[PDB]
RNA sequence: CACAGGUGGUCAGGUAGAGAAUACCAAGGCGCUUGAGAGAACUCGGGUGAAGGAACUAGGCAAAAUGGUGCCGUAACUUC
RNA sequence: AAUUCCUUGUCGGGUAAGUUCCGACCUGCACGAAUGGCGUAAUGAUGGCCAGGCUGUCUCCACCCGAGACUCAGUGAAAUU
RNA sequence: GAUGUCGGCUCAUCACAUCCUGGGGCUGAAGUAGGUCCCAAGGGUAUGGCUGUUCGCCAUUUAAAGUGGUACGCGAGCUGGGUUUAGAACGUCGUGAGACAGUUCGGUCCCUAUCUGCCGUGGGCGCUGGAGAACUGAGGGGGGCUGCUCCUAGUACGAGAGGACCGGAGUGGACGCAUCACUGGUGUUCGGGUUGUCAUGCCAAUGGCACUGCCCGGUAGCUAAAUGCGGAAGAGAUAAGUGCUGAAAGCAUCUAAGCACGAAACUUGCCCCGAGAUGAGUUCUCCCUGACCCUUUAAGGGUCCUGAAGGAACGUUGAAGACGACGACGUUGAUAGGCCGGGUGUGUAAGCGCAGCGAUGCGUUGAGCUAACCGGUACUAAUGAACCGUGAGGCUUAACCU
């Protein structure tokens, strides 16, 4: 009954959870701005920030391991080149969450999530 | 004589000279300070109120801050009252050490057990699970019958069914203490104590033989 | 399981005492535009902690 | 932290490092109530659970046509000496499959290093 | 562990080869038998020329446990195959003359020296 | 009923497979008109479980287990 | 006995222990020879029994994966009275 | 006008006409062990074959495997095994349809809890100024089981065999509570092996699907089969019983007076809840020390200013949790997330070169990865705020202070 346990269920099984985490993380790293629910972004952090930390070091093995996630060559290409130097001098906290109210369709807690600076 | 109040950080086995492993519980105890002393004249009974640990000044509000300042004691995590032994006397503000448990050799530990939330009948009262086959339908862990026919016409109080377990005081008696450390402020007691790691524990001398 | 007697309107309204909604009182006051918004939330135009957060 | 403080000083600093699947000899202290003597145990280690003071390893022996499995504590005073003659070559942390297949058909290899 | 209706082997040369543990002694509502215990067994198949026959009921003493034996220092003694020693009903005396297989040291604790003495191992 | 039901005929790809079975894909068509949170008791569909293996039960009910090819080999009875 | 109330008829096998089953006797209330008697290989989503493997059926339940059950947003019944 | 019947599973409760444990009397009571009777219900009171069986026979344990009530307890808790609607057959009766407290096979067990009842958790109000804490305890609830061995003691008894009372110490089964230190299980969020297929242009290497595609292990947590503890000792009043003195009744008498023992029975003593205990308890600490007007002139009303202590709300969250509620933190911070180090688990990552035609191995390498675990780190998220909560708290009496 959840004693020192982590990992939300999101009303999905492991395969769907992993797939939609992967799609969400790819969309975020592509766009640098995503609006979604609070738990979804909170669980996104634990996938994207380690991905950024892995991308901080550029190597063929590191690039292959990164490609094992997000299943996208363009996503990895954007990594190790753009977000690497930007977050090279940053130790964690690459993403931040800004609440923006609730949806009008299902009344779900909405929040924007973005990077630190976004170069904008 | 009185006991101490401490916090559990974990439990680990202890190796003896003959190789026998003694699993004991590690409880850290801070130097308690007496905050109040009660007497027959004012409260009608003798007891001493003590505190342990430290609390942040911002979280501490004015009432308990003034209560602590009256006794000259700093902020503490919580307050507890210990009954004396008809002749033992304590003064306000003196610190309580740990070496006084060098001769009791038997302690009683009370604390808040791990909360299991809303538990079922099988898990709560150790009931017997019904058969999962032979035509059984929608009744596996259900309590089943909870009373007789209309002649009583009611359900008696204290009947056993599902409820909330844990998050309550649990007392374990006749626990052997192995080693006590004064310079490090640790107590080693044989056996298992109720509660989780980091929970506040109250240790008292054994009342039984 | 079904009712044996009809409950009165007194019972209905007496059950609904705890169903009353709770209303916010002190949502927030913006330090730049001075518009109401939810606590720890951005405003209508994406203002939080004085600085723009959404850039439209 | 505090648990570790009791952990370190109870460690034994003369614990050998043995790969899983090696031939390991364990000398244990057996007491008859009056005299202490050394008992030898010949076998191959099949599982190692090295976690703090609770480090343990499981060794299997085929004696009198019957397989016996015994565990030990690397920091307990019951043991006296641990020696390894032949080092096995298995790419698995656990060697639990040795129970099913017979010993004559389950000859281990040597790492050659 | 050892409980009722359990297929058991033999550690002695009495004449039996497989015995059926069907009752465990020691007290009311006895659930399991450890390494040293008194149990009631029935012969399921034995050598025709052995000291015992088929269908006989007699008392047995456990020698090896599949689950293991809990040592005072957190050590377990596992085994591959569970056996027992045939004993007389009226008197707790072994029937077989030899013991084949490992024997635990716990049998000495509860005053069972006959099996320990004529055992060519621990 | 914008219903987990039924409704005749034709077209019949690739991989592996004896196969129109089975598993993934081609073209093609969809995610099944309520969503979002947490992962209590309990219910349903499942996975695994140290020791015993039917001792539970009216009853091996349900579960669990075997499952193919080639070769060797294969009992009582019999209308052969 | 698909037939027997006396019956768990008597004996043996199977089981440590068998009102079930099988094999011998007939004391057939109330079998009986085309409203057919006996046997019969193969066959049967047929009744009963036993054996081997197998397992949470159980001893003794524990954990985990999803759908409901819990909360919020919207729509919004029922039997009974 | 209707599933409602017997048995089985789960769940139990009450009575003692007591199965054991406990206290005794008599005995045709040497002792152990037996028979009878009295008090005592605190606790416990079996596993399998046959039959559906309740009941029974058998086999093996224990102290026993108690007797009954509760719609022969309990089917809006489960089972449909007996009987049994619709089918069919056997034996009997009837010419027959059909029947048979004669036998065999098979043969739908519904309901989303309105109220009382019970288990847990909350909101309002009250406890008379408000608020934060800590406790006494009126009451209520949980448990109260014992086998074996040894010393006493082979002592008393006993011709020997046999074998004590009382007391003390250990070790067992069941029950309950607690914990994950070990042993394991689970651990579809960790790693690895492998089959088919598809995709990343291709080789390599990865990803999806096929029950987590099939397996091997395994972090934390949970859990038991794992390990720690408990069933008290003692005190007070007693049932049966044993008594002292003692008249009525010159004796005698446990009783008429008085006094002393006496059981797992009752209350304490063990643990938990507990001041809604409206009889609303006790203690400590903190805060509030303005003005004006009107009316029917009093626990009156109204206006301006003031908004204290604290509470409330939001965010991070939890070994707390259905929701509530509880606990920790909110820049004066380690509350959560990320990162570093460490630990654990899996197992020698990819790439390079070499050997081998090839599969494959080798040095790089116990390498790479590592979720929930440990110690640090403001890198990110916990905004300045605002809302509720007030302005000294009635009457009468009693003791002091002027």
């Amino acid at each position: 009954m959840r004693h020192r346990k982590s990992g939300r269920q999101l009303n999905r099984n492991s395969s769907h959870r992993q797939a939609m985490f992967r799609n969400m993380a790819g969309s975020l790293v592509r766009h640098e701005i995503i609006k979604t629910t609070l738990p979804k972004a909170k669980e996104l952090r634990r996938v994207v920030e380690p991905l950024i930390t892995l991308a901080k070091t550029d190597s063929v093995a590191n690039r292959r391991l990164a490609f094992a996630r997000t299943r996208d060559n363009e996503i990895v290409a954007k990594l190790f080149n753009e977000l690497g130097p930007r977050f090279a001098s940053r130790a964690g906290g690459y993403t931040r969450i800004l609440k923006c109210g609730f949806r009008a369709g299902d009344n779900a807690p909405m929040a924007y999530i973005e990077l630190v600076d976004r170069s904008e | 004589m009185i006991g101490l109040v401490g916090k559990k950080v974990g439990m680990t086995r202890i190796f003896t000279e003959d190789g026998v492993s003694i699993p004991v519980t590690v409880i850290e105890v801070e130097a308690n300070r007496v905050t109040q002393v009660k007497d027959l004249a004012n409260d009608g009974y003798r007891a001493i109120q003590v505190t342990t640990g430290a609390k942040k000044a911002n979280r501490v509000t004015k009432p308990e801050a003034g209560h602590f300042a009256k006794a000259g004691v700093e902020a503490g995590r919580g307050l507890w009252e210990f009954r004396l032994a008809e002749g033992e006397e304590f003064t306000v503000g003196q610190s309580i050490s740990v070496e006084l448990f060098a001769d009791v050799k038997k302690v009683d530990v009370t604390g808040t057990s791990k909360g299991k939330g809303f538990a079922g009948t099988v898990k709560r009262w150790n009931f017997r699970t019904q058969d999962a086959t032979h035509g059984n339908s929608l009744s596996h862990r259900v309590p089943g019958s909870i009373g007789q026919n209309q002649t009583p016409g009611k359900v008696f109080k204290g009947k056993k069914m599902a409820g909330q377990m844990g998050n309550e005081r649990v007392t374990v008696q006749s626990l052997d203490v192995v080693r006590v450390d004064a310079e490090r402020n640790l107590l080693l007691v044989k056996g298992a104590v109720p509660g989780a790691t980091g929970s506040d524990l109250i240790v008292k001398p054994a009342v039984k033989a | 399981a079904v009712q044996q007697n009809k409950p009165t309107r007194s019972k209905r309204g007496m059950r609904r005492s705890h169903d009353a909604l709770t209303a916010v009182t002190s949502l927030s006051v913006d330090k730049t535009s001075g518009e109401k918004h939810l606590r720890h939330h951005i405003t209508a135009d994406g203002y939080y902690r004085g600085r723009k957060v959404i850039a439209k | 932290n505090i648990i570790k403080q009791l952990e370190q000083e109870q460690m034994k600093q003369d614990v050998p490092s043995f790969r899983p699947g090696d031939t390991v000899e364990v000398k244990v202290w057996v007491v008859e109530g009056s005299k202490k003597r050394l008992q030898a145990f010949e076998g191959v280690v099949i599982a190692i659970r090295n976690r703090g003071l609770h480090s343990a390893f499981t060794v299997r022996k085929i004696s009198n046509g019957e397989g016996v499995e015994r565990v030990f504590q690397t920091h307990s005073p019951v043991v006296d000496s641990i020696s390894v003659k032949r080092r096995g070559a298995v790419r698995k942390a656990k060697l639990y499959y040795l129970r099913e297949r017979t010993g004559k058909a389950a000859r281990i290899k040597e790492r050659l290093n | 562990m050892i409980q009722e209706q359990t297929m058991l082997n033999v550690a002695d040369n009495s004449g039996a080869r497989r015995v059926m543990c069907i009752k465990v002694l020691g007290g009311s509502h006895r659930r399991y038998a450890g390494v040293g215990d008194i149990i009631k067994i029935t012969i399921k198949e034995a050598i025709p020329r052995g000291k015992v026959k088929k269908g006989d009921v007699l008392k047995a003493v456990v020698v090896r446990t599949k689950k293991g034996v809990r040592r005072p220092d957190g050590s377990v003694i596992r085994f591959d195959g569970n056996a027992c020693v045939l004993l007389n009903n009226n008197s707790e005396q072994p029937i077989g003359t030899r013991i084949f297989g490992p024997v635990t040291r716990e049998l000495r604790s509860e005053k069972f020296m006959k099996i320990i003495s004529l055992a060519p191992e621990v």
